[PDB]
């Protein structure tokens, strides 16, 4: 519940000599990582610069400031949906 | 079906027109079925949604077209407790859910337990790599899924 608050709190400031985004701060994604469990370098390379593969490709391109704001955004929500599903089965489970 | 002396009366009571509006996927398509074809379109946009809403649905006698917003892009339905106008605006990216693929999988394989369990299946995570940019919202492919077998 802390760390999908404190996803809100990561703030991508559009850059003009790239037109891309970058993570101008370190605190607010070192508290998500540390309440995620995971490593902030991996994080904010994932977020800003993803290496995805089409198919058949590796696709390492940079998002923008509108694109890294939707991701951080879809991932909050979708860790709040998978904890209410979680708790619903921890539910059914003494239930029965 | 058991034979009694009965004559039928009519209550006038069926809501389904409202119902094949929405729900119907074949044939004369719904509000639903277009929602989940769009989405597949590198050309589509939530405002293309609603014009091709008023194409196959239009003249219905249970929709409306709204106050004249295509901008916001909005529609309305007469359902049976009354008319709702609904703002078509982020209804792809709704339908679709997607996902950045590549920090998800960093969840999947994390040193907290609790984490690492309620992120135990990336098997059905669906990249795009879709370019949301006002006015010309632009959908790549970039799909990940087991099987090929993702659901709108």
């Amino acid at each position: 519940v802390s760390s999908v608050l404190q996803l809100g709190n990561i703030v991508f400031k559009k850059e003009r000599n790239t037109d891309q985004a970058s993570m101008p701060d370190n605190t607010a994604a070192q508290k998500v990582c540390h309440l995620m469990g995971i490593n902030v370098t991996d994080f904010t390379r994932s977020i800003l610069t993803p290496r995805i593969k089409v198919g058949r490709d590796v696709v390492q391109k940079a998002q923008t400031k509108e694109q890294a704001d939707f991701a951080i955004e879809a991932l909050a929500k979708a860790k709040f949906e998978r904890l209410f599903r979680w708790i619903l089965t921890r539910v059914n489970k003494a239930l029965d | 079906r058991e034979g009694i002396e009965w004559n039928f009366i009519d209550f006038g009571l069926d809501l389904q027109p409202c119902i094949e509006l929405i729900e119907r996927p074949t044939n004369p398509p719904g509000v639903l079925a277009l929602l989940d074809e769009e989405c597949w379109f590198p050309k589509a946009t939530d405002t293309s949604f609603v014009e091709k809403l008023i194409q196959e649905q239009g003249n219905h006698a249970k929709f409306q077209k709204s106050k004249q917003l295509k901008d916001k892009t909005e529609f309305c339905i007469l359902h049976y407790a009354g008319k709702v106008t609904y703002n078509a605006s982020a209804w792809l990216t709704k339908n679709m859910d997607p996902l950045n693929d590549n920090v998800t999988s960093l969840l999947n394989q994390s040193s907290d337990k609790f984490v690492a369990d309620l992120w135990k299946d990336v098997d059905r995570i669906v990249g795009l790599d879709q370019m949301a940019k006002m006015t010309e919202s632009s959908l790549p492919s970039a799909s990940k899924t087991k099987k090929g077998m993702f659901r709108t």
